[PDB]
């Protein structure tokens, strides 16, 4: 058993250092509020 | 330099402080503008 799990936590290492696309979730949060604040500003050089 | 002062530009007109920019402007330009429509820098008409 204590073989296996040192295994196993050897192989998060490897899949977090190589796949860009594990953390999505959190990089969604970023993204949505930056593209609520660029409107926002480019909002501002129209003339309504 | 160095002080929140009015800009009274040919073209623009603006308040802010006024220092050194390590960027590179060519001679086809007067003025340079931010990703969200804002200015960021300008050439003094007399000197280059």
């Amino acid at each position: 058993i204590a073989n296996q799990f040192n295994s196993a936590i050897g192989k998060i290492q490897d899949s977090l250092s190589s796949t860009a696309s594990a953390l999505g979730k959190l990089q969604n949060v970023v993204n949505q509020n930056a593209q609520a604040l660029n409107t926002l500003v480019k909002q501002l050089s129209s003339n309504f | 330099k160095n002080k929140c002062v009015n800009f009274n530009f040919n073209g623009l007109t603006g308040t802010g402080v006024l220092t050194e920019s390590n960027k590179k402007f060519l001679p086809f330009q007067q003025f340079g503008r931010d990703i969200a429509d804002t200015t960021d820098a300008v050439r003094d008409p007399q000197t280059l």
